[PDB]
């Protein structure tokens, strides 16, 4: 709840542009890749 | 019945490409790809997590990949007569 | 070799030999199944796919065992109980082997894995 | 190995309990079943939309039901050798 009024659509392309290993954005796995966003901008 | 729903739900579906899914045509498949799912096994996981929820599964493929009516339906259905065989 | 397996009907795939001289299918019901025109596809890794192909008429007795030996094994076409695949040496050795057996219609109804 | 794992990767999982995944103790389980992993599917599911990565299923697993380091290896350990053999 961090990266919240993004879209699954562009926490993808920020996944792409930090290059964090991933796979698709959907319910079960959105919570995960916005603590790997974090985790990245964050250091 | 169609030809790739046939091919689809005979077999295990071990490495196959999403286009291999009936219901995943050109467009949705390209879409599908661009949003992560290169393979078909990355759905059947949706699928799967979805709990087999035809409602909740036919609404994320319209929602997110914009899937039809006649598209959301034959992919559903290719996947839990595959689910039943297999899983 | 840890074992993996999964049956949709009433024929198993029961035993597979290690050193490839045979595979053995089981009729695990109480009931006779028509196995004519059915298959056996053998995946070893990366090795080309074996394809053996059951007669056009052929029936697996409730209960009973069938033997496919490949031709290496020596053994003699007793074709109920024991069928020869004289044109293959051996059903093939490796790290992982994959027996499936097929329907008539190309459904993969029954399988066996042998890993490491 | 132990028999919790045997079993799993033995045969076709259907809709097995999640406490039939090896690693799955009776804590970790209550804490699946809670977050709607309930049945062992759901979480060969999760595995599958994480494109089956050990890192990020290990790190989703201790996350959401405080899985430990024996627990969440033994868990993708039996999806990932089930997955190889059924899928």
């Amino acid at each position: 709840d961090n990266y919240a009024d993004l879209s699954d659509t562009e926490l993808t392309t920020l996944l792409r542009r930090y290059n964090i290993p991933h796979g698709p954005v959907v319910g079960s796995t959105r919570r995960l890749y916005e603590k790997k966003i974090f985790e990245y901008e964050i250091q | 019945t169609s030809q790739k729903h046939r091919d689809f739900v005979a077999e295990p579906m071990g490495e196959k490409p999403v286009g291999s899914l009936a219901g995943i045509g050109e467009v949705l498949g390209k879409k599908l790809e661009e949003r992560g799912f290169d393979k078909a096994y990355v759905v059947l996981g949706q699928f799967l997590v979805l709990k087999k929820d035809e409602d909740l599964f036919r609404e994320w493929l319209k929602d997110t990949a914009g899937a039809n009516a006649k598209q959301s339906r034959d992919a559903f259905g290719a996947l839990r007569e595959w689910a039943d065989a297999f899983l | 070799f840890s074992q993996h397996a999964r049956t949709s009907g009433r024929v198993a795939v029961e035993e597979v030999d290690e050193e490839g001289k045979f595979v053995r299918l089981r009729n695990k019901s109480n009931e006779d199944q028509s196995m004519g025109n059915w298959q056996i596809k053998r995946q070893n890794g990366d090795d080309p796919l074996l394809t053996y192909r059951f007669p056009p008429k052929f029936t697996l007795k409730a209960g009973q065992v069938v033997t496919i030996w490949a031709a290496g094994a020596g053994a003699t076409h007793s074709p109920p109980t024991d069928l020869v695949w004289k044109a293959q040496n051996t059903w093939g050795c490796g790290n992982s082997l994959r027996t499936a057996l097929i329907n008539s219609t190309g459904e993969e109804v029954a399988m066996r894995k042998l890993v490491r």
